[PDB]
């Protein structure tokens, strides 16, 4: 059971800006990392999946990265509409675990 | 069902209008790239890439030395065994046996053991992958699928489509390479390049981990999980999957018996020109060697990373679902990867490759298998045969060859862990290593005499079948299911084995001819490797001097030999970097 | 630990030295 740990449980940026979430593995998953994101009252939708992969739709200021046990979700020009909860999960084995959520808020 | 849209209906009637179209316009010579391009593509057959990708899904990048070795041994064609067989003017290698030994049981035991080496590891494999490529394709079972091969098959060769050209095995080639290079920049654009390959393959695994058999249950991770040593070429010496004493030592016998003792590829290099123009076709043939790494072995990673819970099944009944194979899935690595990420129109284009890739490498082998049986086997029974009658039971022949590969494919299906490539080279491993011993020791040792090669024949037939015969009954394991083997006749790999077989074959031949009566120097002129430029006239156990004349000038042969030097440093350099 | 490409480098050294130790085999006893 990987446990995923994200160490900031709440980041505050202004619009515009640019914002790093980081996830740290409990061990070395082969980039196989996913990140969601949340709105308030909204389910969770798939950002990014193998660390840098990003879903289908997504814009490209969502940019994953990392790899061993480090891995960064990164926001580049933060809108007004980003602050929500953003969650890693580990695919690298099973059963699926999550980050503990990070929220962005403005 | 995959390939039921229009484009790859087109694209697919194209390539069989065109191939239709050739055949039917049909109604030592060849400079090397000719000859280098042939062997490639006897060589490198749909059962290639089946094999390689499964085996690359499932294990790594380690089996890509089965194809590296093979630039060594192709070099040890074009300078050691070509020379003697075209000194020798043979053109079997039962009929060069013949002449190194004398008798008619040599001739006539090769000819039946390389019969049943094409049936195994060449014909059903070939049938088998082809109806692996036709199941993806259309969703069909395996029988259909293999009924639907044997049809088109028939087509072609009714058609004439299996017919030699001067350049048509290089066309082959080029269509082989140009579809695999397709795939492949395909395969490394969806896994995001070359270094996503690496980032990826060690983290996929399937999701479906459990199975509601109480006696599997909870499979352990270390049989979903791919393995640690992924991305290493040697792997450790007894626990590795390919070890690298193995690796490289049993699979050059195995190699070398491929390249060098068998007609399939030897029927091919002796068609040149010269023999330096046997040499630089064997240099191409290796640069090409190369090439099954980036175009079979990492595609199948990328498969395995695209298609976990297919290409890497671990639970038997989803195994059983996804292929019909309860022990593993990954011989759908290559066929997945072409009908799930090829787009429209460029399938149908891969499966024509494919196809293409089969009928290259069917082609010399049902022309060697014809030869064998015609030359080798029936003329000693009916030595008054007249060319029709040859020609005729050439044909028939091959079609009993053909139905006896489909009854055999059962046991291709049920290769250990649903690997195919493990198949080919385990039976290759069990069956040739005593013939790779015996020609070895008829080029270079000339004391070996009838009696001590054909012992050792036998006796390596034996020993080797004291192997094959428990791995078969045994059944088909897996890492889930390991099967009943007694772990001290299956746990040694088929590559220690044929190290062993190989040893054991040349010293029951060593030991057989060195307590019988030698053969005479005076029949071995030209035979042996000893003897390639004995210009004495030899007592059997214009033209045809033509023939059989291995004179090369000094400026070609030392650019041809430098060639091989720097072929041999970028292997080397390629063994390096992937070790 | 070595690079790849590091390892290729010396895997192709250690062919070129018995690249040169078969010729000089080969010049001096056959
Ligand atoms: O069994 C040995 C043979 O295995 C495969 O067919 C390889 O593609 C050949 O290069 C090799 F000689
Ligand atoms: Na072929």
């Amino acid at each position: 059971x990987x446990x995923x740990x994200x160490x900031x449980x709440x980041x505050x940026x202004x619009x515009x800006x640019x914002x790093x979430x980081x996830x740290x593995x409990x061990x070395x998953x082969x980039x196989x990392x996913x990140x969601x994101x949340x709105x308030x009252x909204x389910x969770x939708x798939x950002x990014x999946x193998x660390x840098x992969x990003x879903x289908x739709x997504x814009x490209x200021x969502x940019x994953x990265x990392x790899x061993x046990x480090x891995x960064x979700x990164x926001x580049x020009x933060x809108x007004x509409x980003x602050x929500x909860x953003x969650x890693x999960x580990x695919x690298x084995x099973x059963p699926x675990x999550x980050x503990x959520x990070x929220x962005x808020x403005x | 069902a995959l390939i039921d849209n229009p484009a790859d209906i087109l694209v697919i009637a194209a390539y069989f209008l065109l191939v239709i179209g050739v055949g039917l316009w049909s109604m030592r010579s060849m400079v090397w790239w000719p000859v280098g391009a042939s062997l490639f593509a006897s060589n490198i057959g749909s059962g290639h890439f089946v094999g390689l990708a499964g085996t690359g899904a499932a294990s790594g990048l380690a089996v890509a030395g089965f194809e590296w070795n093979a630039l060594f041994v192709v070099l040890l064609l074009g300078w050691l065994f070509a020379p003697v067989y075209l000194t020798a003017g043979v053109i079997t290698m039962p009929q060069y046996l013949r002449k190194r030994f004398g008798g008619r049981r040599i001739r006539l035991y090769l000819s039946v053991l390389s019969l049943f080496l094409y049936i195994f590891t060449k014909i059903s494999v070939d049938m088998f992958s082809g109806a692996v490529f036709i199941q993806q394709a259309l969703g069909w079972n395996i029988y259909a699928s293999v009924i639907a091969l044997l049809g088109i098959t028939m087509i072609y060769t009714v058609t004439g489509g299996l017919a030699a050209l001067m350049y048509t095995d290089t066309v082959q080639t080029f269509v082989i390479l140009g579809g695999a290079c397709i795939l492949m920049g395909y395969a490394f654009h969806e896994v995001g390049g070359y270094s996503g390959l690496f980032d990826k393959y060690l983290g996929a695994a399937t999701s479906l981990t459990v199975s509601e058999d109480p006696a599997v249950g909870n499979i352990s991770s270390f049989c979903y999980r791919p393995r640690p040593d992924s991305y290493h070429l040697l792997r450790h010496p007894v626990t590795g999957d390919l070890p690298w004493p193995a690796l490289l030592l049993g699979l050059t016998i195995v190699s070398g018996w491929y390249w060098c003792s068998d007609q399939v590829i030897v029927q091919r290099c002796l068609a040149g020109k010269s023999l330096t123009h046997i040499k630089a076709g064997c240099i191409l043939c290796g640069y090409l060697k190369l090439t099954p790494m980036f175009l079979m072995v990492m595609p199948g990673m990328i498969s395995r990373i695209l298609y976990p819970d297919e290409v890497a099944c671990v639970v038997p009944e989803v195994c059983r679902r996804v292929c019909g194979t309860e022990v593993g899935c990954s011989n759908i690595a290559y066929p997945r990867l072409v009908v799930k990420l090829m787009p429209n129109g460029l399938r149908g284009l891969m499966l024509a490759v494919m196809l293409a890739a089969l009928m290259s490498s069917l082609a010399s082998i049902f022309n060697s298998s014809s030869t064998l049986f015609t030359m080798d086997i029936y003329t000693r029974l009916r030595p008054r045969a007249g060319d029709r009658e040859l020609l005729l039971v050439g044909r028939l022949w091959v079609v009993f060859i053909v139905v006896v590969s489909v009854a055999w494919l059962p046991v291709v299906q049920a290769a250990q862990g649903g690997q195919l490539f493990d198949y080919i080279q385990a039976v290759s491993s069990y069956l040739a290593p005593p013939v790779s011993a015996v020609f070895v020791l008829a080029l270079f040792v000339p004391r070996v005499n009838e009696q001590g090669a054909f012992w050792g024949l036998i006796g390596g037939l034996l020993m080797g079948l004291a192997r094959l015969i428990p791995e078969f009954s045994f059944g088909s394991g897996s890492c889930v299911q390991p099967s009943a083997c007694p772990a001290f006749l299956c746990g040694v790999h088929y590559l220690y084995f044929a190290i062993v077989l190989f040893f054991c074959s040349g010293l029951l031949t060593l030991t057989v001819s060195l307590c019988t009566a030698p053969i005479p120097r005076k029949h071995l002129h030209r035979l042996v490797f000893s003897l390639r430029h004995s210009k004495e006239e030899r007592e059997d156990l214009a033209a045809a001097r033509r023939l059989e004349d291995i004179s090369e000038d000094p400026s070609w042969a030392r650019v041809v030999n430098l060639n091989a030097l720097l072929m041999m440093a970028v292997a080397v350099f390629l063994w390096g970097f992937y070790a | 630990n070595l690079q790849p490409w590091m390892q290729g480098l010396i895997a192709v050294a250690v062919f070129l030295v018995l690249v040169a130790i078969a010729f000089a085999v080969n010049h001096f006893w056959c």
